[PDB]
């Protein structure tokens, strides 16, 4: 299972 | 800050390709989208990643960005596109969405277009609390600018008056409003009091009586 | 089908707080991320906050840090706005826009609600006086009639009229306020019809000037 | 911008056997950027049905990739494996060796 | 043994051809089994071994949004680098993200990693702690900052420790038949000539899995790690791989050199002669 949170740069 | 430049006023005939830009350091290297905004509503979305369409936007509308300049492109220009258009990117290093200050698209020209007016008197209701309001309405005028008078029993009454600047109305058109405050004495005694509207030296009057 | 809902605006001391809701329906709220974006009267669009999809990414305007909080309930389909310690230039019109991705940055936003006004305002509310300005002879040549309804006397803005209670909407035009010297507001409502059919259906304006919970509803007769 | 040139392996699946169906690999790793052209031949021609692996890279972070088809090998025929990239000038040729 | 977990993401910017190229691998161990690809047909993170078709609709939803959202943030992470670094918009620049984490023999964590690329140069990495960050230039440090304001690594660490171990958990017990078992090598030994004096020995080792593997040659029982000629371990495309490494001896004397062949398939290490 990934990994649900994205952040910008 | 990261600052987005556009000019306030833009100004086109009817079937021109008309252009509004917007100006930002380095602007090529950010996703431009732009928002047209009609009078009364909401923003929408027009273009979005310096020249993408959504779905059900004409494809008269276009957008191109590089350098420090994006466009958005209107060709075929009519008047319903008048509005004001706002681009917009994201600015990573602030963390912010920023907004150009908008442009106001205006489409030169329309057909001129004489008012009409309702002229109504006070209720029973607002008598019945002492005291009175004439209500003038106006709508559907071309340019707007008009100028209202005024007269009881054709004498020009100026005190307990409030107009409203006229403001463009979803047809392309302008609407106003003005209002005269009266007591009921002042009200009865006279056979009627009018309401007279120029526009573009033409005059239109209406009429009510106690 | 989409539809983005504001509500929770009204006026509010500065110093206070009011929190915004939006109800989401018409798509996947929990694939898109939501923003709040608001407009002070006569001036442009600003950006005031973000929330990804899932709540994993957050921002604030510069402005707003420290005092305002966004905040969304995927399972009621709904976005929040916390606003605290309110100051004049909050004033806005307060929009709910859906982001055109999963998430806050940099993907543009490709839904708007109607937005809600919120007035910061050490003044007090005073909702409208309504009365009916009932149709009368000769209205318009062309067969039909003008009534409508005198919304009198409010403070702030804005007022909603209906006719009818969202029946009736072709024909009706309500008017821009006039601001009068006395710092009050006026606006009227005026729906146009047929002639022929007066005594016939009711009309009815449903005047709702939220901000002091005023909800005035007004029988317009020919009499 | 700092680029790599492929390392190239062609090899068969399974040990060659005259007659009998197996598979021809070209193993191309070590490379960046992840842009490559990467052709199996048969008798210096191109092999139209080849299919590869899903993108992945190392440690280094430089890309390797597996292109392969199904072959029945015999003895007079020859393979091999052609690639170009950004890093080379012209297309290089492995030749498939049964000792390789 | 120990496992690991590990997704790699790719993403390549394509001027003109619009759309960045978006693809991610899932693996345990040596095992892939997820991909999504933007190029490809389906639009959804898809099974790559057999075990993972045993997850519903439900896992596969949720990770099709996951590499949706993914490929999202590598798309604007894109556009955001070449502002940071003041590139050109005409060339393709690429960014590639590895993160999984490590279990001991009786489910344990171990550790976990997070590490971003630009360009195939380290940008940023989550440091072993899972509660700091390494930034490689000063484009990075923007990126450092900001994630440091908003406690990134706090949300890594979560996930490392929670999901990404109940997740690798999970499918080694679903595919405890090929991920918990092991391939040996099938071994042989080559002779070919090169002239009159000397000839190449080479020593294969096939079919094994996991690809980690150790071939040496001696010569009268002694380590020759000067004239071995050693290939990459590579794979044979059926989830295996394959080595070799090769030795020139002197023609004659092919009998006093050994390859041994050290693998966990093999319960004691190989020893071949020709």
């Amino acid at each position: 299972e990934a990994d649900p949170t994205g952040h910008s740069y | 800050s990261y600052v987005l430049t556009q000019p306030p006023s833009v100004s086109v005939a009817p079937g021109q390709t008309a252009r509004i830009t917007c100006g930002g350091n380095n602007i090529g290297s950010r996703s431009v989208h732009w928002y047209q905004q009609k009078p009364g509503q909401a923003p929408v979305l027009v273009v979005y990643d310096d020249s993408d369409r959504p779905s059900g936007i004409p494809e008269r509308f276009s957008g191109s960005n590089s350098g420090n300049m994006a466009t958005l492109t209107i060709s075929r220009v009519e008047a319903g596109d008048e509005a004001d258009y706002y681009c917009q990117v994201w600015d990573s290093r602030t963390d912010h969405w920023v907004f150009g200050g908008g442009t106001d698209l205006t489409v030169l020209g329309q057909p001129k277009a004489a008012p009409s007016v309702t002229l109504f008197p006070p209720s029973s209701e607002e008598l019945q609390a002492n005291k009175a309001t004439l209500v003038c309405l106006i709508s559907d005028f071309y340019p707007g600018a008009v100028t209202v008078a005024w007269k009881a029993d054709g004498s020009p009454v100026k005190a307990g008056v409030e107009t409203t600047k006229p403001s463009k109305q979803s047809n392309n058109k302008y609407a106003a409003s003005s209002y005269l405050s009266l007591t009921p004495e002042q009200w009865k005694s006279h056979r009627s009091y009018s309401c007279q509207v120029t526009h573009e030296g033409s005059t239109v009057e209406k009429t009510v009586a106690p | 089908e989409v539809q983005l809902v504001e509500s929770g605006g009204g006026l509010v001391q500065p110093g206070r707080s009011l929190r915004l809701s939006c109800a989401a329906s018409g798509f996947t709220f929990d694939d898109y991320a939501m923003h709040w974006v608001r407009q002070a009267p006569g001036k442009g669009l600003e950006w005031v906050s973000g929330i990804s999809w899932n709540s994993g990414s957050i921002g604030y305007a510069d402005s707003v840090k420290g005092r305002f909080t966004i905040s969304r309930d995927n399972a009621k389909n709904s976005l929040y706005l916390q606003m605290n310690s309110l100051r004049a230039e909050d004033t806005a019109v307060y929009y709910c826009a859906r982001g055109r991705g999963f998430h806050y940055y940099y993907y543009g936003m490709d839904i708007w609600g109607q937005g809600t006004t919120v007035t910061v305002s050490s003044a007090s509310t005073k909702g409208p006086s309504v009365f009916p300005l009932a149709p009368s002879s000769k209205s318009t040549s062309g067969g039909t009639a003008a009534l409508g309804c005198l919304v009198k006397d409010y403070f702030p803005e804005p007022v909603t009229v209906s006719w009818n209670s969202g029946a009736l909407t072709s024909g009706v035009h309500t008017f821009p306020a006039v601001l009068q010297s006395s710092g009050l507001y006026s606006l009227s409502s005026v729906v146009t019809v047929p002639s022929s059919s007066l005594g016939t259906q009711t009309y009815i304006c449903n005047v709702n000037h939220k901000p002091s919970n005023t909800k005035v509803d007004k029988k317009v007769e020919p009499k | 911008m700092i680029q790599r040139t492929p390392k190239i392996q062609v090899y068969s699946r399974h040990p060659a056997e005259n007659g009998k169906s197996n598979f021809l690999n070209c193993y191309v790793s070590g490379f960046h950027p992840s842009d490559i052209e990467v052709d199996l031949l048969k008798n210096g021609e191109r092999i139209e049905k080849v299919e590869h692996s899903d993108l992945s890279f190392s440690k280094d972070w430089s890309f390797y990739l597996l292109y392969y088809t199904e072959f029945t090998p015999t003895e007079k025929d020859e393979y091999a494996c052609r690639v170009n990239h950004v890093t080379l000038s012209q297309p290089k040729i492995v030749k498939w060796d049964r000792d390789m | 043994g120990s496992h690991s977990m590990r997704y790699f993401f790719t993403s390549v910017s394509r001027p003109g051809r619009g759309e960045p190229r978006f693809i991610a691998v899932g693996y345990v161990d040596d095992t892939q089994f997820v991909r999504f690809d933007s190029d490809a047909a389906s639009q959804k993170m898809e099974p790559r071994a057999p075990w993972i078709e045993q997850e519903g609709p439900e896992y596969w939803d949720q990770e099709t949004r996951n590499m949706k959202a993914h490929s999202q943030t590598d798309r604007a992470n894109l556009g955001t680098l070449r502002g940071y670094y003041n590139q050109s918009e005409d060339g393709s620049h690429t960014i590639q993200i590895m993160y999984g984490c490590d279990v001991g023999p009786d489910g344990r964590f171990l550790r976990g990693y997070r590490q971003d690329a630009y360009d195939g140069k380290d940008y940023i990495a989550l440091n072993e702690d899972l509660r700091s960050w390494t930034a490689a230039d000063m484009a990075a440090q923007i990126t450092k900052r900001k994630w440091e304001a908003v406690h990134a690594a706090e949300q890594r660490r979560v996930y490392l420790e929670g999901r990404c171990v109940d997740g690798l958990r999970r499918y080694l017990e679903n595919g405890k038949e090929t991920l918990q078992r092991t391939d040996p090598p099938k071994t042989h030994m080559t002779h070919h000539p090169i002239s009159d004096h000397e000839a190449t020995l080479r020593c294969w080792a096939l079919g094994f899995y996991p690809a980690e593997i150790t071939l040496t040659w001696q010569r009268d029982g002694e380590d020759q790690t000067q004239d071995t000629e050693l290939v990459e371990t590579r794979p044979a495309g059926d989830g295996t791989f394959q080595k070799w490494a090769a030795v020139v001896v002197p023609s004659g004397e092919e009998q006093r050199y050994t390859c041994h062949v050290q693998h966990e398939g093999l319960p004691k290490p190989l020893t071949l002669r020709w």
